[PDB]
């Protein structure tokens, strides 16, 4: 038995900009097994009605998905992604950026 | 000897 | 003539998980080996004593392809449940059987395959041996979908040459047996039902093959204005038996004769009393 | 589905000679579907230990089995078969003649 | 060059019954079909609108296959537990996926299969496409077992008839999208560090197919010293986006160049702040 | 389309 732990990235569809109508990305891939939990958060709220990619792998068999929503930036609201897996000693947040 | 492979209904 | 054919029969158990499931061999009447996931013992194994020399590397690849049809059968069951919309809570059959024969020429004759759920033809290898045929309007998808997936093919594979050239590594294996004849023991018995009436009632016991004739003959004419006949009967030895009585006017039994033919008898037999 | 009646055949292996060993044979044929019960007896009694075939069927799928034990016949000793199917209203039981 | 490729998972879930399975098909970049058997409606349903034009002929004949496969997934799954001496009370994954790809002559070019079991390469289909190899002592009798039952066989017949004969098919279907090339929005972006250094970073945006290549260079010359790069990912809408970035002495810019490359470009692109 | 049948492990 093999584990593989996820490398997340948390971005956005179009380039960020205030009051603009935007997607809200969070791309999980690399890992294995396949039991996952995402979440996407807004000032620490989670975020509900989100949607995501079927399960798919690559290659050397690692999974990746894609869990996204609709979404409005602004100076002063914050979003992030939640990231729990087993081989994770504690679910990792990363927060978005919209330089990245 | 019994055939190696048998029929997916 | 000669042939090799195999009987599988699985039966669903709903209480007991895991379906029961069988399969037996058979050279000509010979029954050779089997298979029993219900016994002590889930391999196959022989069931005739000149298949004792043969080395692991058998033993181990058919318990294989029996373990796998098992399987495949558990599926087929699920599958056709869903077919006839039926449920998990009654028991089902499914049945499949194959063989190839051999004609004189001891060269590949004839071949076939079929399956049958609970006791009624489902589907069927046509003679050409490339294509199936259900036989059961709920049989039209697993046809379909054996036609695509192109299953026909190796069937066709496997009764043409390896059931073959197996079929007569086996006739001489067991030569001493399969290829040895065994006439019947005759006689007849007379039993006295009314006044006027009695039963003649001819007998022919431990004979090989199974295939016979018995036929009642009043002064060189045919008959059977009371001739009962029963189904030939297993021995329990290897051999078989049979009896066909009659009866006939007392003191007219001189009249009557039995006649008896066996592949095993030089030529026909006939009996009197 | 399709059900189908036994028919049953109670003999000897030899022919019955009293005081020799011979073998008491239960053959049933032409059934389905296959759940049995045969039952050999002596003067009403359950015999034991008895053996029988491996299961198995003929073309036009009806399946047969042989059951059978050893045996010394007797002018008093008296024999039957007792078989039960589910096309049987009731079990139907056949004894020996050793005449047939 | 174009590609028509599935991907089948199948977990085991211990206790919740019945193994969660899995389907996802693609040609090139974009997924077109899936199957999940989790899902309100379990059957193959469609990825992208230019299959929704397809006959029920298609959708049922597919829901069957993978149906079919959802089961031999689940026996062989109990088949490994086997061979590896595991408790059902663990989870576990089977993985398989196949492809056969065209070249520029539009003809068959290559195909694969493989399986892989808990994330481990498991069970390979050789380039000749006529032979199996265990790529595990386990997978030993997984092995022959499948070259006895010649499955290589058909696997080479679907790779290279029907799935080649297919894939053309989805080409016509969908050549509005799978045809057209959609190049690249590009732009640079500076990101001031201290008083004295600064980030360059080169964006792509909404392009299509996946391939691509971003490469910063100084003087005209190759570079790497501070070349962050991320994974290519995708925007969600069809379409990828990727970025690579450098740190640069604030002053220096103009000695940095960001060079793009993508099919969908007459030529390459060069961007500079 | 998919594979019409599997492998048997």
């Amino acid at each position: 038995m093999i584990q593989r732990t996820p490398k997340i990235q948390v971005y956005s569809r179009h380039p960020a900009e205030n009051g603009k109508s935007n997607f809200l990305n969070c791309y999980v891939s690399g890992f294995h097994p396949s039991d996952i939990e995402v979440d996407l958060l807004k000032n620490g709220e989670r975020i509900e009605k989100v949607e995501h990619s079927d399960l798919s792998f690559s290659k050397d068999w690692s999974f990746y998905l894609l869990y996204y929503t609709e979404f409005t930036p602004t100076e002063k609201d914050e979003y992030a992604c939640r990231v729990n897996h087993v081989t994770l000693s504690q679910p990792k947040i990363v927060k978005w950026d919209r330089d990245m | 000897v019994m055939a190696p492979r048998t029929v997916l209904l | 003539s000669h042939s090799l054919k195999y009987f599988h029969t699985s039966v669903s158990r709903p209480g007991r998980g895991e379906p029961r499931f069988i399969s037996v061999g058979y050279v000509d009447d010979t029954q050779f080996v089997r298979f029993d996931n219900d016994a002590a013992s889930p391999r196959m194994v022989p069931r005739a004593p000149w298949m004792e020399q043969e080395g692991s590397e058998y033993w181990d690849r058919e318990t294989r392809s029996a373990r796998d049809t098992a399987q495949i059968f558990r599926v087929n069951l699920r599958t056709l449940r869903g077919y006839y919309n039926q449920s998990e809570a009654g028991s089902h059959t499914l049945q499949w059987m194959h063989g190839c024969e051999l004609g004189p020429d001891r060269r590949f004759l004839r071949g076939y395959e079929q399956f049958a759920y609970d006791g009624k033809d489902y589907l069927t290898l046509n003679e050409d041996l490339r294509s199936w045929t259900a036989v059961d309007t709920a049989a039209q998808i697993s046809e379909q979908k054996s036609n695509d997936a192109s299953e026909a093919e190796h069937q066709r594979a496997y009764l043409e040459d390896t059931c073959v050239e197996w079929l007569h590594k086996y006739l001489e294996k067991g030569k001493e047996t399969l290829l040895h004849l065994e006439p019947p023991k005759t006689h007849v018995t007379h039993h006295p039902i009314s006044d006027h009436e009695a039963t003649l009632r001819c007998w022919a016991l431990g004979f090989y093959p199974a295939e016979i004739t018995l036929t009642w003959q009043q002064d060189g004419e045919g008959h059977t204005q009371d001739t009962e006949l029963v189904e030939t009967r297993p021995a329990g030895d290897g051999t078989f038996q049979k009896w066909a009585a009659v009866v006939v006017p007392s003191g007219e039994e001189q009249r009557y004769t039995c006649h008896v033919q066996h592949e095993g008898l030089p030529e026909p037999v006939t009996l009197r009393w």
